[PDB]
């Protein structure tokens, strides 16, 4: 399974900010204008228009990958063990061959 | 292929180098609202978990029993299995006896 | 000890984020707004995260009794008596640590995180999640038998102890209060409470405002000024409901507890099939008390796999 | 939610439960295009008649 | 037979004696546990009803 | 008369007894391990059966 890792969203007020690239897998970066947004005691910015959100997100492995992951395998010459029983007389053993 | 088995791929549990194609793409966030909305196709692994069916230990010919660490197929019932045999004179019984 | 574990928290606040849906239809900014549920346990259990701490006083200490939320721009405390995560129907809490809360759920399409207010209001967020796990075995079954076969699983391990698993930790933003300016005769009060507030007011003075009362000595009014809390002393959690400070590395960590390990769940064992045999033919009567599983195979050359999730009374 | 039944119910003034049920096959149809459970944090807003409080 | 109608039967309601099929088997009881644990195909009556 | 109904059981205790999971998902030896649930009834009641009294 991956994570999607999501940061905090770059909410810049009164002002703008540039994305950049990184090396992440799926990485995703946009810069948003015009944003004005409310937080829960009021608008979050003075400009009401000079805003600018960056929302960034990329894709990262699981924290549990290491434990709940499977395996794609080629698979080809396959050898063959067998365990024999023999017997005769006083003998009479099990051996792997 | 997002959605799919191998959306993402990882050569080995511990690689620093990891493949993802799950077509995570932001969109723009609500107006007033803080909250980095985007859309990414469902884990194709956790898509395969539930569709995989029962596995090769119940649909293999021959009534082999798979198991794994190491993969094997246990007890196959097919062939057959040469045998040379390099048996002492002092198993037998002289014919005087 | 469990009280080494929880100090953690210490140097971190909880946080009233936007939660879209607050059991009631409609939104509020929540103290109990639900950041991520994680569901990897093969077993079925559910680590669920919360804006919430679970187990902490308002001062960080470790308690058992206490939940801390934020009622505004203060630290606030109430009951873990009041704590009930749902499905369809109440799920079984089985440990909390902080933001995390790992639980047994029953099947259902929704989650819903609640608990009751210091003034003893229920406080809670609802998320849309289908959960409908995977059983174990060969069969759905329902509850845990008295007698069956422990088969290998995973589960979340109770334990509180730090972790690989681990979750970025960053100043506040500055949290906007609108309520921080009042007209005095045309001045602006910056009712500066035990605050550090930044603002701004076109014809102010603009900047930080610094702790302590400013006049705004001019006719600006509550139009063209603003006023936000700013330097606040403890981290919270980068969640995407809430603004980053600033593009800086975190400034610290707090670690996912219960780390998931390896263990048996006690599957039942299906009644053994009622059988008669007829020339080439085996007639089994099969009786299941939940959907289960029925295969057979062929071990000749061609077998020809048959597999059917048996729930009713079938021949 | 959706369900096949309505009970109301209240407390007596000595706290006795007394309460009604009817059969009342609560399946509502989905504003739009799909049947979604919970409300999004985005989404579309569809315009809807609900009761005002 | 197990599991349908009349895998038990009875003569008469007052009928001391009773024929009864019920695929009964008892299963060792699971390790520190007291349970008489057994497995039974259910009652082919209550199947038929 | 229902004390002298009742009175049978004053030769008797409660007990303790194995269960497999105590609501949630884990074994208990509650005092209330369900014995048998008998459904005989036509009209859907449930008699049960109960380790405490």
């Amino acid at each position: 399974e991956y994570k999607t890792v999501v940061p905090s969203p770059f909410i810049k007020c009164c002002g703008t900010s540039e994305c950049s690239s990184k090396e992440q897998p799926d990485y995703q970066c946009k810069v948003y204008t015009g944003v004005y947004p409310f937080m829960w005691g009021g608008a979050y910015c003075f400009c009401d228009s000079e805003n600018t959100q960056l929302s960034e997100a990329y894709v990262d492995r699981s924290d549990v990958c290491k434990h709940d992951h499977a395996s794609a395998y080629k698979a080809h010459t396959a050898s063959l063990k067998a365990t024999i029983r023999i017997s005769y007389g006083t003998i009479n053993q099990t051996t792997e061959a | 292929q997002p959605g799919r088995f191998g959306d993402i791929q990882s050569r080995t549990v511990e690689s620093k180098d990891l493949y993802a194609n799950t077509a995570l793409k932001l969109s723009r966030p609500s107006p007033g609202v803080v909250h980095v909305p985007y859309t990414q196709t469902p884990s194709g692994f956790k898509y395969w978990l539930k569709e995989k069916g029962s596995s090769l230990n119940t649909k293999a010919p021959f009534g082999c029993k798979i198991k794994t660490n190491p993969v094997r197929a246990m007890d196959c019932a097919v062939g057959s299995i040469p045998v040379s045999m390099d048996i002492p004179d002092s198993a037998f019984t002289r014919v005087v006896d | 000890s469990v009280t080494e574990h929880f100090n953690v928290y210490k140097a971190t606040r909880p946080y009233l984020a936007y939660c879209a849906d607050c059991g009631d239809g409609y939104f509020c900014y929540s103290p109990v707004a639900i950041e991520k549920i994680r569901d990897e346990a093969s077993d079925g259990m559910l680590k669920i995260q919360v804006s919430a701490q679970i187990g902490l006083d308002k001062a960080g200490t470790h308690a058992h009794t206490k939940i801390r939320y934020m009622a505004g721009h203060d630290v606030q405390e109430s009951k873990r008596d009041s704590l009930r995560v749902y499905t369809s129907a109440a799920c079984s809490i089985h440990g909390t640590m902080g933001h995390f809360i790992v639980a047994h759920c029953p099947p259902g399409d929704y989650l819903k995180v609640s608990f009751e207010d210091a003034d003893s209001h229920v406080k809670a967020c609802k998320v849309q999640y289908k959960h409908d796990p995977l059983p174990v075995g060969r069969e759905k079954f329902v509850v845990r038998p008295h007698f069956g076969v422990e088969l290998p699983c995973t589960s979340y391990q109770l334990t509180t102890a730090p972790t690989d698993e681990e979750i970025d930790m960053h100043t506040p933003p500055d949290i906007p209060d609108r309520t921080l300016l009042s007209q005095t005769a045309g001045n602006v009060k910056i009712t500066a409470g035990g605050r550090t507030i930044r603002y701004n007011c076109t014809c102010g003075r603009d900047n930080v405002g610094t702790t302590s009362t400013d006049k705004t000595i001019n006719t600006c009014k509550i139009d063209q000024c603003h006023a936000a809390v700013t330097s606040h002393d403890k981290w919270q959690f980068t969640s995407p409901f809430v603004p980053r400070a600033d593009q800086t590395a975190r400034r610290g960590k707090v670690h996912v507890p219960f780390p998931l390990t390896n263990v048996t769940c006690r599957v039942p064992l299906a009644r053994a099939p009622d059988v008669t045999y007829g020339k080439k033919e085996v007639t089994l009567r099969l009786h299941p008390d939940h959907p289960t599983l029925f295969s057979y195979r062929s071990l000749g050359a061609e077998p020809h796999p048959y597999e059917e999730w048996v729930d009713k009374f079938s021949e």
